């Protein structure tokens, strides 16, 4: 299955690279700019890689909640979370012509009683979540617990 | 410029306040 | 508390006794003087301008660089000194502070440090602890090794031209000529070219 | 001041004396040598002959090369002199 | 590597021109090599001193960055390449660095 | 003490005029070249700050 | 480019000295000013004042830029913003004011 | 010429050399960029640089003129004509833009009187 | 003309000569952008420049004097003497308008 | 670069370029010793240490600026931060800690 | 480097190098010692030595950095941390120990 | 590691390098003579002699660091501790004994 | 203060000035020698041609160990004032 | 210049009051 599509040269390399040490088997999709990986270790391995970094209105809606969904399903993947999920707020095309508007996103995760995630987990979680979406910056990434605790500085 | 920074800390702590009720008013 | 007008009288009229001094050790003349002096020592005539005309024009430049200096005093002693509104104490106390200011932004910390060791000085503190006795030794040490600095390199064009002429004088074959003597009109024409004395002062002045 | 902001001073200065005499010392020389060498080639008994050779030879090399010696070094002193305030510190 | 070109000495100007552009070329490397920049470039304006007044003007400088297609420079980020920017020239008053990306936005 | 501090500023002429004289340039006087390099030395060595240190010491001593 | 001054004589003056700096650094900022997305081609013209002595509160210096977009790339006002700080900074105590930003139709883009 | 007329530069160059140079440099190539505006097929620019003088009376300023053809019919806009002036004025260390005069082919004033 | 004179190699000159030269070359130029104008077939300025002093001892103003030579019935406009005024006064450092005589082909003084 | 680099044999050198060497070894040291600790991949250390004076009363003090990569998800610990900002300090005459700056790959200050 | 450094003198050396080389043989040296303590892999000295001025106000003492690499799991007793601050100091003309920075492989800072 | 070690560089050597060699060679010896007691396998010395200053009320004194490798077990008694402090503070000109440091190879402190 | 003492210091004076005049003479003299030794194999004899290399020679010699001069002299100099009030008598 | 910035606090503040308002009338 696709780990990433669409990705530069440079961060296609990087991946490989990673790929490569940790020993998985990977298949970067002829032109297709996207590396398929085994199935079963696709949303591992975007963690895995977001630690390290790397790398119509339905439609719209679609795809938004689509991307939401699988940002979200990502995100469980991490041992201490129990469920997550995501919301993009990408404004329509800035409808005011000087106003200049920017992407957020709101990540809210069930934690397994008991656990926390660490400072590498959440930088993680904020990583891939602003990979995902075009002109996401991090900072604009809130990530909080069910008790409604900010879990991003 | 320094009145969007006062601007950004006024929202900071009025969300914090925010959440400091929501959490007691959530269980 | 004040002094009479008699003491006022008699400590001001003994107090115009050290203006000379006031002037050679404490302000930009010292400095000035020794470069002038150097100055002519590398032109290759040792009293081509007269000794008058260096020593009046060393106090207009003098004058003109602590003009600053002179209108602060005036400002915040002269002024309300004269007014009768201040001691003639305090007054003095409070004008000493921008003639302070100026002999310390041109003191060499290493002179102001061996001075504080000969006089026992031991928890200093802020810039604005040390005393007249110990800033103003240091002040004329620091102006004279400037004055100093300021000489040796001026020499160094002179020299050069010098240098310049006794080698081709020699090594063209005329070896019993005095290379100085036909050296000075070159010197002279060097000077004047440049605009040496024009330049001159406004180096002296930017130095502060 | 320090050793070094006083020896690349000097280095400077006697680059700018060099530059300054090159050329007359380098015409002097090879006029001296040129007709050395053809009073040798001939066998002539004289040590007089190279003289004139040299003052022609330093003569129209003063006069070819004067502006370009003089504008050098009336650039360097003005220079020396504007940054002669930020010498002493 | 530029400074160490075997270049017969020129002129303390000619340094100064010199030791500029090397501080320039480094810093936009580094602001290069961090992962949303695909390249920088940094112009520095080092003040010139007065004549006879006392005025030690501060420097300013210009710095553009490309970003890596589509990708942004978070806030941490526009307050991080401030920094560096700022502690490679001595004594440049962080507010005097104006960072611009490849559209022409003021990022600072 | 004025008589050690004396040397070296002779020294130093005493070089000058052999240098000048190595080359041939017997017509050049020697104190014009020397006054400018004393200037440097007694710049460079902290000129007054150890003659004012020394004379001090040559008291408490 | 600052290339110019890289291969130069040694008999080359003060004067000639600054201007080749003038001439590379109106080359560099126009590189920069080109290498923004909307720009074709720039070119950058400094005018930097002499040293003072005949004048008093002495004078800073002025900019003229001209841009050549790409077919219809019309410059946004932070564009505009950004490309006044860039040359202002470049060049010591350039005030923004004095800057001035045309396009290739002669349209002036600052004030 | 402009900037390329400074590179075959002979020892023998005064300071009045230098600075002539200099001049004729920029001209150049002011003209170069104004001619490079769309409306202008070719530009001549004069300027009239004064090194200074210490009395206010006595004083004058930096000028300019600027000779423009256009192409066939294409009149130079109010705003163009602005355009011009600012980076005329600009180019010229201290140059006040009332002192820039803009001109056509045909003798018209295109800048104020 | 003007300016390629100004080049041709030559070191047998002095400041006297290099000024004369720099008077020339500015004159031809300014006839030559003249001439470039619509009405005018060709042009001659001659210019009047007080040779300088570095002293404080009396200012005075140079002095222009513009020929033209118009095409067959090619009068030219009140606008057309004027750019030729502001020109010509704006190219001589410290020229005042008022010093500038334009004269025509017949001897009219269209100033 | 470094030792390797001042050392370099060299007689056309002035102070000016003898310190700009000095502190480019410093730099070059500091981002080695930084890199040989565990989370870190890569340093880059700038130094912006001040013109000195003899005597002139004004006294500033000088600044760092310290960019470092991390191995894949190797996050610097708090204790991290303090022992990367005290080496730096100290490695440089007179750097006041507080005039220290460290940040990451992806432009955090730490 | 260290006492070896200081060998191929070339006549062309300024105080300055003179000075800058004295420091990298001292540092050479100490972080050479530092290894010889056996839970100690590898050190590195970093020593800012610096000027001493006058006024009480502004007074900035000599400061040192110690960064060692400890063998798999050799981590340093209370006392061998005081052992190496003391060495340091010492090493250092007027070094007052509490400016002397140790940090491990880690980063975690085993001094104060 | 050698009084005659340093005993040479050929000439031209700064004083700064006879103080330095100095300091090098006293090192060297009261190491090799640490070593010749009995426990101690090895020795190393370091000397901190500070450079006058005229700027304390008073002069500073020198410091010393000592480190010892003893032979296997070898544990060194207290009055040899006290043996080490008084030579190594004898030998350094005014070196207060409070200011040597003894150390063992484990990196505990002997003092 | 004993006489000794005063023969002492101003041996090492002179033997100061003699290594700081060496370099400077020893290359004059070499190259004097040398430029002589090529006259008499070609041949040739003009006085003024071995006056020539001679100043260019003397003055790289600066260049090359001109620092190392004015390190040892202000290093005398620096002892001399220093070892001052410990000679006086 | 300024005035722009000035109007363009105005309108964040303006608009942030808004959205203040709407988020607690809209539940």
């Amino acid at each position: 299955r696709t780990l990433f599509s669409n990705l530069s040269d440079q961060d296609g390399g990087a991946i490989v690279a990673q790929l490569t040490q940790m020993n998985i088997p990977y298949r970067f999709a002829n032109g297709s700019g996207a590396i398929e990986v085994p199935a079963d270790k696709v949303h591992e391995l975007r963690l895995r890689l977001a630690q390290q970094g790397l790398p119509q209105f339905s439609e719209q809606v679609n795809y938004q909640r689509a991307l939401e969904g699988e940002l979200a399903r990502t995100i469980e993947t991490l041992g201490p979370v129990k469920s997550a999920r995501v919301h993009l707020a990408m404004p329509k095309p800035s409808l005011f012509v000087r106003e200049q508007k920017s992407p957020s996103a709101s990540v809210t995760v069930t934690l397994e009683p008991g656990r926390a995630l660490d400072e590498g987990q959440i930088s993680a979680v904020v990583h891939l979540v602003s990979s995902a979406v075009a002109g996401l910056p991090p900072g604009n990434v809130t990530l909080v617990d069910q008790s409604g605790h900010l879990l991003t500085q | 410029d320094l009145n969007d920074a006062q601007l950004k800390f006024a929202n900071d702590v009025e969300s914090r306040i925010q959440r400091r009720i929501e959490a007691i008013l959530s269980p | 508390q004040s002094w009479s007008l008699s003491v006022q009288t008699l400590v001001f009229i003994t107090s115009l006794t050290f203006l000379p001094a006031i002037l050679l050790m404490m302000t930009s003349f010292t400095r000035i003087i020794i470069v002038f002096g150097l100055l002519r020592n590398a032109l290759g005539t040792p009293s081509a301008p007269p000794n008058q005309v260096l020593l009046g024009l060393a106090l207009f430049l003098t004058f003109f660089i602590m003009s600053p200096v002179i209108d602060k005093i005036y400002v915040d002693a002269y002024q309300p000194f004269s007014e009768q509104k201040i001691s003639m104490q305090e007054a003095l106390d409070k004008g000493a502070q921008p003639l302070r200011a100026f002999m310390l932004r041109q003191t060499r910390e290493a002179d102001l440090a061996l001075f504080a060791r000969l006089a026992n000085s031991g928890p200093l503190q802020g810039p604005e602890a040390v005393p007249m006795r110990i800033l103003l030794p240091a002040y004329v040490t620091s102006e004279l090794k400037t004055a100093f600095q300021i000489g040796f390199t001026i020499f160094i064009p002179f020299l050069i031209i010098d240098l310049v002429i006794a080698s081709v004088l020699m090594a063209l074959g005329m070896m019993m000529v005095p290379p100085a003597t036909i050296a000075l009109p070159f010197k002279l024409m060097l000077f004047v070219l440049v605009d040496g004395w024009q330049l001159l002062m406004g180096s002296l002045a930017q130095s502060f | 001041m320090t050793p070094e902001s006083v020896m690349m001073m000097g280095t400077e200065a006697m680059k700018v004396a060099l530059a300054l005499a090159a050329p007359l010392l380098l015409v002097a020389l090879i006029t001296g040598l040129i007709i050395s060498i053809l009073q040798a080639a001939t066998q002539i008994n004289e040590m007089t002959l190279s003289f004139i050779p040299k003052i022609v030879a330093v003569f129209i090399a003063i006069i070819v090369a004067g502006p370009w010696m003089l504008n050098l070094l009336l650039d360097y002193v003005r220079t020396l002199f504007s940054n002669l305030p930020y010498i002493i510190g | 590597e530029l400074l160490d070109q075997e270049k017969f000495g020129i002129s303390q100007f000619s340094e100064q021109v010199n030791y500029q552009r090397a501080l320039e070329g480094e810093l936009a490397r580094t602001i290069e090599t961090l992962g949303p920049v695909k390249s920088a470039r940094v112009h520095l304006a080092m003040p010139k001193p007065s004549l006879f007044v006392r005025e030690q003007k501060s420097p300013s400088a210009s710095v553009t960055v490309t970003l890596e297609p589509g990708r942004a420079l978070d806030e941490g980020q526009i307050s991080a390449v401030v920094h560096l920017v700022s502690s490679a020239v001595a004594g440049l008053p962080p507010g005097n660095v104006t960072l611009v990306d490849q559209s022409g936005h003021l990022l600072t | 003490i004025g008589f050690t501090i004396f040397i070296p500023f002779l020294i130093i002429d005493l070089v000058i005029a052999s240098v000048l004289m190595a080359l041939g340039m017997m017509m050049v006087p020697p104190a014009t070249i020397a006054l400018p390099f004393k200037l440097m030395l007694f710049v460079l060595v902290d000129g007054w700050q150890l003659l004012m240190g020394s004379l001090a010491q040559s008291f408490y001593s």
